[PDB]
């Protein structure tokens, strides 16, 4: 194969241990876009850093029911509200790997010939991994999409786990459920997010928002604590100057680590967490959160391009 | 770093000079146990002193606590942040409180105006007195 | 609606934020309405804060819509020796209450930016 | 792991799999694996019964000198008069122990053989780990994890040491060790092994 | 009891470590000057003995912190020694951090450490004299515990606000995002 500063390996499926001259390394699967693990250097004493994604165990055969970054793209079918037709179950072609040094590596997957031309770019910097999508389309009529990343981060104890930095968004407490949003989960993330403990916020389709909840968020009332945090669906996202929402941040009061989740070109943020039906998915805590553009259909055009990129910085050396 | 360490060794042992007034602290250790070593000076524990020290350390921990609330980080476990998540939501007197800020800082940056006083009085008084005794 | 547009805390391409504001107040309060950060890495309690005063830790850089602000004071002329003519203090400065049809673009705190490399 | 000598390399005998490994064999006794197992079991049992014994020494002494109770010294308890004479309880001890310990040894020779109570066929036993028996011994469902075996073995080693100390100090003195502690606290310099010779 | 409270209420919001330390030591000498004014100087001398070391340690630690961070920011006072662009150093220089903490806690007043058994005695004697400034002494004994820990939390816990990727981007930007 080809490789400069890593090895295109195989364990059940083709993978790659993207590495840098700092210790940080991500274990990306080639069978799909589902990154499996990402080990930065968080602390100084201890040789390296270890605070990865929540990577569930192998299941049937090759398993893969793990989640963790898996890009979930779809097509907003112009037939019904069926925003879950397909990921375009097809091949995947690696191309034009580059490093530029021994502290940066990025792979470029490609998938064509059934849907439009989809390009996927996964980058690893000395600190921050990143995922970007290109959705180049042309043909009979403009087609649509959802373009969601999930990125199920791992958190410490589910009793001291929360998020800062939003504090202001319309928060659109309406979740289209069963995958967070954007069905066709990366072969698994979570299923049928519901709440039956006590009175939860939102009439399931408000924009109650006007957030003004203070510095923290205290995400503990979970298994359905999941809500798009973007601007409301055209009630204010219609006219000029429609109050761009935000960029993210995280907290875990029991370890002392931070992981900023910057979005670029996407539209929303799916802060979603378990903590209810949790004793079936491990021990400590986790939650799915990432950007996308799904709150409205995403008509792109007959010969145009889409863009979207999540970046996971930590700035916590 | 050597002097820092050796002086850290001092900032903990020196408290044993006037250690306490309740049987000293040990029945052995003949090295001036309950004869507290400030004998160079001229020529259970007391309940009142106990409660006085309790009030002192209470104000101390209260100051430390407000300091940790305002400046301390959040990634630790000693900023509950539930209350912090409340005393921004229903903050009643923010319209008034900030003005107090607008005062207090405006003072400390002005260095305790008494400093400017000697400037606009003394070193501007003699500067004219010299001119007068010249003319 | 003195439509404002923030160029926030230099990021990769831009880092723009949008905000609809009814003129009449100062820049400080109108920013602290749209929740966008102004006081750099300066925290609540006492560190260089409290509005309309001395320290001068809010140095917003105005790019578009400059001909809609109050004129410069002399405290601005004093605490900004280092300034290029562009930016001001924004803590003793106001937008006109009658300018409801303005269009102003602002870059936030300088000295933490690498820009004018753009446009 | 924690080689008790910051410069010496640990021998291949004690890798670190077994709990409490520190390469503490300057005489190369257990360099044969089966003998290593033997001494593992021996250390386990010695430490458990040493913990038992040191408790039965210390706690009664302090509870008597506290005025809450009244019970003779562990050495002064033999000549004491009970509901049962010495020989009776001794032979009962002998028969019961010749049952229990021989079952233990049969388990040692054969992993998973003597499991069931051969009286009734249910209620018997879940398969165990050698040196760490099954259900009827750990009723509170404690998970036999690491930092439990290590704490056990460390406490047991120190208990062995403390028991040997009790014995030799009774030899040289014949007095209650807590009284030795009180005399010590009086003046550690005037009260030590030096003066009593 | 005038210079005590005055030095106390000027260490607030003073963002220069080698200046706030001076304000703190003046507010501390206020206590000695008060204690002498009631006859029980046998505790004033003890308080002075404690405060000497408990402040010299802090000054030396501040010098070390300045010279440690001085290569990152320009060679300039008020560009260094200004603990608002500094802040968070527990990870980078431990041996000169534990000393700062165990000195500033002693100065704040905690039973096991020093500078405690002295100011407690002099506060007791002050209250025994008269509440008129006993209450002022008692209040400053908490205001000091506030700002002495304000300094430490400002300049020893955080993300090194110079670089924490929200305001300044000087770590990694030219990293060639999604390619041609
Ligand atoms: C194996 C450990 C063990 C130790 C350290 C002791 C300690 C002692 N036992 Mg003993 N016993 C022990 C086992 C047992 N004892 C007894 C029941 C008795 C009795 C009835 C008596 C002792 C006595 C003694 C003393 C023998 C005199 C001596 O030490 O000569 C050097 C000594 C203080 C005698 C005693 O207390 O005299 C001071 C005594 O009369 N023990 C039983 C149950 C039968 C035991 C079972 O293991
Ligand atoms: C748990 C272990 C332990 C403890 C707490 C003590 C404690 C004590 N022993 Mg002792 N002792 C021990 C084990 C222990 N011993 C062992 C194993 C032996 C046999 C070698 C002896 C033999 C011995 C004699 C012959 C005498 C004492 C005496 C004493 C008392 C005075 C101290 C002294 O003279 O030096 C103790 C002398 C020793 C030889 C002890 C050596 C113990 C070895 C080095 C291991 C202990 C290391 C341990 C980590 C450090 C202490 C731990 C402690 C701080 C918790 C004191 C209460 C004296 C006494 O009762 O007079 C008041 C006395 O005459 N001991
Ligand atoms: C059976 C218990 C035991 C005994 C008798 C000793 C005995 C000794 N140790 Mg030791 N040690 C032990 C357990 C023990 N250690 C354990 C469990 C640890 C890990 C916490 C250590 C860590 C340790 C260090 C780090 C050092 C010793 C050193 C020493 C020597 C002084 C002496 C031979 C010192 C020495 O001289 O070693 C060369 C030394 O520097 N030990
Ligand atoms: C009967 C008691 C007994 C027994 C069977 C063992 C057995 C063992 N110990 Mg051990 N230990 C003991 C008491 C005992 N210890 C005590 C009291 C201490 C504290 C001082 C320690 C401290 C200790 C450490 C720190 C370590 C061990 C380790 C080991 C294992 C490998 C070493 C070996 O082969 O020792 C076999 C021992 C014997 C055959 C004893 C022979 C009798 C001697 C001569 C007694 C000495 C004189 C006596 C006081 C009279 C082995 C399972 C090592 C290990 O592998 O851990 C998993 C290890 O790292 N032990
Ligand atoms: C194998 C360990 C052991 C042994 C042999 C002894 C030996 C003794 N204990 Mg004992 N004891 C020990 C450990 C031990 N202690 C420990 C670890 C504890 C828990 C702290 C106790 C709690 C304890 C109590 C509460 C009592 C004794 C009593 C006694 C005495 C007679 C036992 C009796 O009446 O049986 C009775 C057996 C029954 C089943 C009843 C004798 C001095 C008894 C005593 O001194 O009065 C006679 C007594 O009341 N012990
Ligand atoms: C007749 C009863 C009997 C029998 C057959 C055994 C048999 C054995 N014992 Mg044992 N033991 C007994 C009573 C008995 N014990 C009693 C009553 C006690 C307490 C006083 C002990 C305390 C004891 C210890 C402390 C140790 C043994 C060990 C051993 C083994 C060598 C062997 C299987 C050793 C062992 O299991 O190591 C392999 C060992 O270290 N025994
Ligand atoms: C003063 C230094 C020191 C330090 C930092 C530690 C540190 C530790 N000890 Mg420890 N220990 C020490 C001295 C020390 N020990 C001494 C002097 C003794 C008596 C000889 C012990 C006896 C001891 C026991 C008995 C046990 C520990 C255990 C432990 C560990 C869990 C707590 C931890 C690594 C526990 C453990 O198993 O470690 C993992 C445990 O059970 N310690
Ligand atoms: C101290 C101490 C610690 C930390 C542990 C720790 C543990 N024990 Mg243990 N144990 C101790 C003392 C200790 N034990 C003593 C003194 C005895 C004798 C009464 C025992 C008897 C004992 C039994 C019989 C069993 C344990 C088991 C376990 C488990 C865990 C490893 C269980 C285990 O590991 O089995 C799965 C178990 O069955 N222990
Ligand atoms: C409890 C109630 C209390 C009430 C108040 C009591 C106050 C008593 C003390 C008065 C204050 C003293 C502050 C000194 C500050 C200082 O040293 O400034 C430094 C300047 C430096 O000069 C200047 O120095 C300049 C450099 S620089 O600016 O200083 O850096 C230089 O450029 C310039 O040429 C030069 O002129 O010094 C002066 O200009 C004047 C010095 C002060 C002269 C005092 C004379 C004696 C006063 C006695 C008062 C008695 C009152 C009772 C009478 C019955
Ligand atoms: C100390 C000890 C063993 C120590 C062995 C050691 C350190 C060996 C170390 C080495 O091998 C290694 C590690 C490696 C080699 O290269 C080096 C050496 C050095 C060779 C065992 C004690 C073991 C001590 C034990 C088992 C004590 C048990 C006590 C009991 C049961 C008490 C019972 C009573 O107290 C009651 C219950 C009631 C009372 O009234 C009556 C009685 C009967 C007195
Ligand atoms: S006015 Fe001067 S002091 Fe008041 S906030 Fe703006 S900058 Fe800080």
């Amino acid at each position: 194969r080809k490789g400069l500063r890593f090895g295109t390996d195989a364990t059940g499926a083709p993978t790659a241990e993207l590495s840098v001259r700092n210790g940080s390394s991500l274990q990306l699967r080639l069978n799909d876009g589902l990154v499996t693990s990402y080990r930065p250097k968080v602390s100084w004493e201890g040789g390296d850093g270890c605070r990865e994604l929540l990577h569930t165990v192998v299941g049937a055969g090759a398993g893969a029911v793990r989640g963790g970054v898996g890009l979930v793209l779809n097509e907003a079918a112009s037939s019904s509200s069926s925003s879950s037709p397909l990921l375009g179950a097809s091949e995947w072609s690696v191309a034009d790997v580059d490093s530029d040094s021994y502290d940066a590596v990025q792979v470029e997957l490609g998938c064509v010939a059934s849907k439009l031309e989809v390009s996927y770019v996964v980058t690893l910097y000395p600190l921050s991994m990143a995922t970007a999508v290109i959705v180049k389309n042309n043909g009979a009529r403009p087609v649509e999409l959802t373009a969601a990343v999930l990125s199920h981060i791992k958190f410490d104890k589910r009793r001291g786990t929360a998020v800062e930095g939003l504090r202001g968004c319309p928060y659109c407490s309406h979740p289209p459920p069963a995958s967070g949003f954007a069905l066709l989960t990366p072969a698994e993330a979570m299923k049928r997010e519901e709440s039956g403990w006590f009175g939860g916020g939102g009439g399931e389709e408000p924009r109650q928002g006007a957030w003004t909840v203070e510095e923290n968020l205290y995400t503990i009332l979970k298994k359905k604590v999941s809500r798009v945090y973007a601007a409301p669906p055209e009630e204010r996202k219609k006219r000029i100057y429609n109050t761009a929402p935000s960029k993210f941040t995280t907290i875990d009061q029991s370890s002392g680590l931070g992981f900023r989740l910057v979005r670029m070109g996407f539209e929303d943020m799916y802060l979603g967490s378990p903590g209810g039906m949790y004793d079936k998915f491990g021990n400590d805590y986790f939650l799915c959160t990432g950007p996308a553009s799904i709150l409205v259909p995403v008509v792109v055009g007959p010969g145009e391009e889409w863009r979207g990129a999540q970046v996971i910085e930590h700035d916590n050396l | 770093l050597f002097p820092l360490l050796i002086l850290l060794l001092f900032t903990l042992f020196i408290g044993f000079i006037g250690i306490s007034f309740d049987n000293g602290g040990m029945d052995n250790g003949i090295a001036e146990l309950t004869i507290l070593s400030k004998w160079l000076t001229p020529s259970v524990n007391s309940y009142e002193f106990i409660t006085n020290a309790i009030s002192s350390v209470t104000l101390a921990i209260f100051g430390l606590f407000i300091a940790y609330i305002f400046y301390g980080s959040a990634y630790s476990f000693f900023q509950n942040l539930d209350l912090i998540n409340s005393f921004v939501k229903r903050n009643p007197k923010k319209e008034f409180l900030d003005q107090v800020k607008k005062n207090i800082y405006s003072w400390s940056y002005n260095r305790g105006y008494i400093d400017i006083f000697y400037t606009r009085v003394f070193t501007l008084g003699i500067r004219g007195l010299t001119e007068l005794t010249e003319f | 609606f003195a439509f404002v547009s923030p160029r926030l805390l230099p990021d990769g391409t831009p880092d723009v934020h949008y905000r609809t504001a009814c003129g009449g107040q100062k820049l400080r309060d109108i920013m602290l309405d749209a929740y966008i950060d102004l006081y750099g890495p300066y925290d609540k309690l006492l560190l260089n804060c409290s509005g309309g005063g001395e320290c001068g830790t809010c140095i917003v850089e105005v790019v578009e819509g400059g001909e809609m602000l109050s004129p410069k004071n002399e405290v601005e002329k004093e605490k900004l020796k280092r300034k290029p003519k562009s930016w001001r203090l924004a803590c003793q400065a106001t937008v006109g209450n009658p300018d409801s049809t303005g269009q102003m673009v602002i870059q936030q705190l300088p000295e933490w930016k690498v820009h004018k490399w753009d446009k | 792991k924690g080689s008790w000598l910051p410069g010496l390399q640990s021998p291949a005998y004690l890798d670190g799999s077994l709990a409490g490994d520190n390469g503490f064999d300057p005489l190369a006794l257990a360099e044969d694996p089966e003998d290593l197992r033997w001494f593992v079991q021996a250390e386990l049992v010695n430490g458990r019964w040493a913990m038992l014994g040191v408790a039965g020494m210390l706690i009664p002494e302090v509870l008597t000198k506290a005025g809450l109770l009244n019970a003779p010294e562990w050495y002064d308890a033999g000549k004491e008069t009970y509901f049962a004479s010495s020989s009776t309880l001794f032979v009962i001890e002998f028969i019961l122990f010749h049952y229990v310990e021989i079952r233990r040894w049969q388990d040692i020779k054969n992993p998973g053989s003597v499991n069931q109570d051969p009286i009734f066929k249910s209620y018997s036993l879940p398969p165990h780990e050698c040196g760490y028996p099954g259900s009827v011994f750990n009723p509170l469902n404690f998970a036999p994890t690491l930092e439990n075996k290590e704490k056990e073995l460390a406490n047991g080693r120190l208990a062995m040491l403390a028991f040997l100390g009790f014995l030799v100090q009774h030899n040289v003195t014949g007095k209650g060790p807590f009284e030795n502690l009180q005399q010590h606290l009086a003046d550690p310099w005037h009260n030590t092994i030096i003066q009593t010779i | 009891t005038i210079t005590l409270f005055l030095g106390a209420t000027l260490a607030l919001a003073q963002r220069d470590i080698k200046r706030s330390l001076a304000y703190s030591t003046m507010s501390q000498l206020g206590y000695m000057m008060l204690a002498l004014g009631i006859g029980s100087y046998q505790a004033a001398l003890f308080h002075l003995i404690t405060h000497a070391y408990s402040k010299a340690l802090l000054f030396l630690g501040s010098g070390s912190v300045i010279h440690s961070m001085e290569p990152l920011v320009g060679y300039s006072p008020d560009k260094s020694q200004n603990m608002v662009l500094m802040g968070g150093l527990r990870k980078y220089i431990p041996i000169t951090r534990t000393t700062f903490l165990w000195g500033t806690l002693s100065l704040c007043g905690i039973p096991p450490l020093a500078c405690f058994w002295s100011k407690d005695e002099i506060l007791s004697n002050s209250w025994l004299y008269s509440p008129f400034f006993g209450i002022i002494a008692s209040f400053t004994a908490g205001l000091t515990a506030f700002y002495m820990f304000r300094i430490y939390l400002l300049t020893f816990g955080g993300y090194l606000r110079v670089h924490f990727q929200n305001y300044s981007s000087t770590k990694e930007s030219s990293l060639y995002s999604i390619s041609l």
